[PDB]
RNA sequence: AUCGUAGUCCGGAUUGGAGUCUGCAACUCGACUCCAUGAAGUAGGAAUCGCUAGUAAUCGCGGAUCAGAAUGCCGCGGUGAAU
RNA sequence: UUUUUU
RNA sequence: UUUUUUUUUUUUUUUUUUUUUUUUUUUUUUUUUUUUUUUUUUUUUUUUUUUUUUUUUUUUUUUUUUUUUUUUACCA
RNA sequence: GCUGACGACCAUAGCACGAUGGCACCACCUGAUCCCUUCCCGAACUCAGAAGUGAAACAUCGUCGCGCCAAUGGUAGUGUGGUUUCGACCAUGUGAGAGUAGGUCAUCGUCAGCU
RNA sequence: CCUCCUAAAGAGUAACGGAGGAGUACGAAGGUGCGCUCAGAACGGUCGGAAAUCGUUCAUAGAGUAUAAAGGCAAAAGCGCGCUUAACUGCGAGACCCACAAGUCGAGCAGGUACGAAAGUAGGUCUUAGUGAUCCGGUGGUUCUGUAUGGAAGGGCCAU
RNA sequence: CGAAAGCUAUUUAGGUAGCGCCUCGGACGAAUACCAUUGGGGGUAGAGCACUGUUUCGGC
């Protein structure tokens, strides 16, 4: 990952400076990218959940694990233990690739992109995105293709405060505002 | 007619009013209060009679408080009706009252005419009364 | 996390001081490695040995070799405390590596569980 | 029977008695294999000298004095047949 | 759930006891029970009660 | 990293070509073309657009 | 030449913008032009209508009214059946 | 074969 | 009183097995007719008596009340 | 003096807030070849290590904000004997709960290491 | 038959007293080793909301426990995974309870195992309901008997 | 000398049986009772709202 390289050399002194820290071990990191997809009209089909475990596999890089229902819910027709979604979660050399990649390539992709909310912050650092069409990502061909899905990418990073968390993502190049 | 809302059972066992009314025995929430010198059971029908007379001697000018409430229902078998075969229907709710209990208070009115609608009150209650002013201690 | 490591020994530590032997109790370190022999009692260190002794400290603890030579030796104090039969305690660790090392040694070198 | 009151409420049933609570107590001598305490649950938690049962009897290993104790950080009640 | 025996393929005769439900289990099953006629942990077989 | 469960990862060229910039990535895609960097040839993958690209009437008339 | 059976290079309603004319005056409430959008609609239930030959069907072109404002009305010819 | 009324 | 039977669309009736609401007659709009019938096309339409309760989900499972039917309510 | 391991005890030991600690120790920490991990993930577990930091965690110290503990006196109840208007009362023996004054930022044991 | 109360702080204790359950389930929902921690609330996030899945922060349990209730439950007794058959055979010091007949708990010993690196743990399940004597008859075993003798029939003993 | 009108079971309920209570004989001999001091477990009377409910007033 040149992200990583790029962050232990220049963003981590950079954000230091910035936010005017006494000391390196306050200085925000990413601690891990999770992408989440919710398939709760799955169980019916169940065919909806293996091309959404399929996209993304090929988004993140790597076998993503199928998240089930922990209560059951009359409403949305789901019993307990009933594979509702798919999850992945990233860590270190592939979180950084990710990151990299999705800023650079993937993030431009979104139709009709102005910018990103910089108050979608949850209030202690971490940050999430919905992809509301997962054709963003060039992994995904567009000739073989279920459907459209989307996708939450939460960025949890070890800022304990909101604008530390912003600062840190802005460092890496985050399209804001 | 003051009643519990849901309850927890329908049926209760008869117990024993014994004691004094050591919680319960001072005006709390107004100036000037009605007082229990005798133990009883404060029927819901006694409570809003003596309500209603207070009301209408007062006059939309003060305010009243009422410390009992009633909860404990009361069955009843109907005539005709030999012993056993179960407990009886639930016909009405009473409150417990021991010696020193407040009954009624009553706020923001001279206590020449507060007095006289405790006094009225009274006349339709099954205790012997004081009729008591709030302290300090 | 040492409270999750406490919270998955407790199970161990309290059939042991059920059974009423004397206890073999690990506890190792990113850097260190130590052993000591509690008694049925639970509160009287009988035998110890660690790789702040003289012997290793000056060397490459934090290691499978060292916690083999921590083993070795505190099978020696025990053999030499009057200790021959005691209960493995692995203190929430997992058995293996450095503890399995450790606990390997101590049962190759005299003492007996 | 005038006012319709009276009538069905079937509730006429209970089990029989199971004769628990504690057998021996504080201070007194006991004998290996002896039982303690008949308990729902563990209410009294076995210490030294004192083994569980299935049904969470608790009884004595051993001969010796049965002791009463409240210990542990759970403030747990506990009996112990101490060597006296 | 219905009863059946559970006999030992060691010609003892010696047979256990239990019950079963046959329609979540319909194939006859088959545990290491102890034979005290050779004193030995042997295969049982699910058999007609 | 749990072995042969996960796709193949290989590093990946990406280049926006509009402003002729290139992205090494390592990604899932498998890229039809292979064009040489300044180190070996990775697998060439082409984009339209990457984070370089991306951005009174009275009186008048 | 192309499109190659697709709600599409079908259909052109509705909406956004910019204009031209007529007229004192185009908001209610004009007609056209341009660009963008691209709705229903894939042949239509019970039922029901016109037509016997230059007819039906289809294709355009004129006129009255009229400053402007026909998919209506009144006409004209082209191609041209089935029974 | 099955057409009531005004 | 008691024991059984139940209560659902406008009516009269079907469900139901915890995963849903039904014919028929209506009613509304069409159509045929000089016009109304009849007839033919379309449609709409259920706190499943209420009230606690269980369940993720109840018209359905428990409990209560309340209408309905029945069948009983005897010996001095 | 301090640190770590294991205990006694189980809030007067807790929570909250603030300060101090990096020579040993501890903790984060670095990496993931190897052992071993992940229904995905070196997060945790595990291994191999010392570039950095005491930030977090932890330990210690400080306090009364919360919690917790808590008298004395009185009251309620109560065994026995008596009386009673059945509420209770008398003699004797016991004696709460609640509340109040007040207290509390624990106290100890074994072993090892740095000073 | 089980749970609570009545039931008067050991046990027990009645009424056509007040309230509820049972007449099962499960070869894993048993054994072991290892591992984990719930409900809710708030904040952020595609469809997606009051409530699905994801991330964060509070959270001794306000959850779960096959089921009624009570008592219990962090060494979890709650929740997963691997291997397994101890839901073993012979028994059992000693106790609870008890008119009897029954019922209950049980360390330890021998044999054969299952899991664990081991100390160990395991004779079903968090417990307390899920039950029915004898007679008679059937079945799987067994040298015990075998009406002159040898067999056999029939009977006995063990299991069902 | 000296009860019982209890428990359990019962086609039982005004019968009967085991146990309890009476008597006689034998064994045993303080192992029994009272009181003082002392080791225990409790969830009752009282009390209380911390849980499950229920209740009134005020603020929100």
């Amino acid at each position: 990952a040149r992200l990583k390289a790029l962050y232990n050399n220049e963003l981590k002194q950079k954000i230091k400076e910035e936010l005017g820290l006494d000391n390196v071990m306050q200085v925000p990191k990413i601690t891990k990218i999770t992408l989440n997809m919710g398939v709760g009209g799955a169980s019916q089909d169940k065919k909806l959940l293996e091309g959404a475990v399929a996209d993304m596999t090929a988004i993140a890089g790597q076998k993503p694990v199928v998240t089930k229902a922990r209560k059951s819910i009359a409403g949305f027709k789901i019993r307990e233990e009933w594979p509702i979604g798919c999850k992945v979660t990233l860590r270190g050399e592939q979180m950084y690739e990710f990151l990299d990649r999705l800023i650079a390539v993937a993030i431009p992709r979104v139709r009709d992109f102005r910018g990103f909310s910089p108050k979608a912050f949850d209030g202690r650092g971490n940050y999430s995105l919905g992809i509301k069409e997962q054709i963003v990502f060039p992994e995904v061909d567009f000739d073989k293709i279920d459907r459209i899905r989307g996708m939450d990418v939460t960025i949890t990073t070890s800022a304990a405060t909101d604008d530390e968390g912003r600062a840190l993502l802005k460092a890496f190049g985050f399209p804001f505002k | 007619m003051l009643q519990p809302k849901r309850t927890k059972f329908r049926k209760m066992h008869k117990g024993r009013n014994t004691g004094l009314a050591h919680r319960g025995s001072t005006v709390a929430f107004g100036q000037f209060g009605l007082k229990s010198l005798t133990r009883g059971r404060m029927t819901a029908r006694q409570i809003e009679a003596a309500r209603r007379t207070i009301t209408r001697k007062i006059k939309r000018g003060g305010k009243i408080w009422i410390r009992v409430f009633p909860d404990k229902p009361i069955s009843n078998k109907p005539l005709e009706v030999r012993m056993g075969k179960g407990k009886g229907p639930v016909e009405y709710w009473v409150c417990e009252i021991k010696p020193g209990k407040m009954l009624y208070e009553l706020e923001g009115i001279s206590e020449e005419l507060a007095r006289e609608a405790l006094t009225l009150a009274a006349a339709k209650l099954p205790f012997k009364t004081t009729i008591v002013k709030r302290t300090i201690m | 996390k040492k409270a999750a490591r406490l919270r998955r020994a407790k199970k161990t530590r309290a059939h042991i001081r059920f059974l009423g032997v004397y206890r073999l109790t690990v506890n190792r370190t990113p850097k260190h490695i130590y052993a000591q022999i509690i008694s049925p009692n639970g509160g009287e260190v009988i035998a110890q040995a660690s790789t702040l002794d003289g012997s290793l400290r000056s060397g490459a603890t934090g290691n499978a070799d060292a916690a083999t030579s921590v083993g070795q030796l505190i099978a020696e104090r025990a053999k030499a405390a009057g200790i021959t039969k005691v209960a493995f305690d692995r203190s929430g660790f997992k058995y293996h590596g450095r503890v399995k090392a450790l606990a390997e040694a101590a049962r190759e070198n005299g003492l007996e569980f | 029977a005038h006012k319709k009151a009276a009538g069905s409420s079937r509730n006429g049933r209970d089990s029989n008695p199971k004769m628990l609570g504690v057998k021996i107590f504080g201070g007194q001598a006991i004998v290996a294999g002896n039982i303690i305490v008949r308990q729902r649950g563990t209410e009294f938690h076995a210490g030294a000298g004192v083994g569980m049962g299935r049904d969470h009897t608790l009884f004595a290993l051993n001969d010796g004095v049965v002791k009463f104790a409240t210990k542990g950080k759970f403030n747990r009640r506990y009996v112990m047949v101490e060597e006296a | 759930r219905d009863k059946i025996k559970l006999v030992s393929t060691a010609g003892t005769g010696y047979y256990y006891t239990t019950t079963k439900n046959k329609r979540t289990m319909p194939g006859k099953m088959e545990m290491k029970k102890f034979d005290p006629k050779i004193r030995q942990h042997v295969l049982f077989k699910e058999a007609k009660i | 990293m749990r072995k042969d469960i996960h796709p193949d990862y290989h590093d990946v060229l990406f280049h926006d070509t509009n402003a002729d910039v290139f992205f090494l990535t390592r990604s899932t895609v498998k890229t039809k073309t292979t064009r040489e960097y300044e180190g070996s040839e990775y697998p060439y993958y082409p984009l339209d657009i990457s984070s370089a690209s991306h951005p009174a009437s009275f009186n008048k008339r």
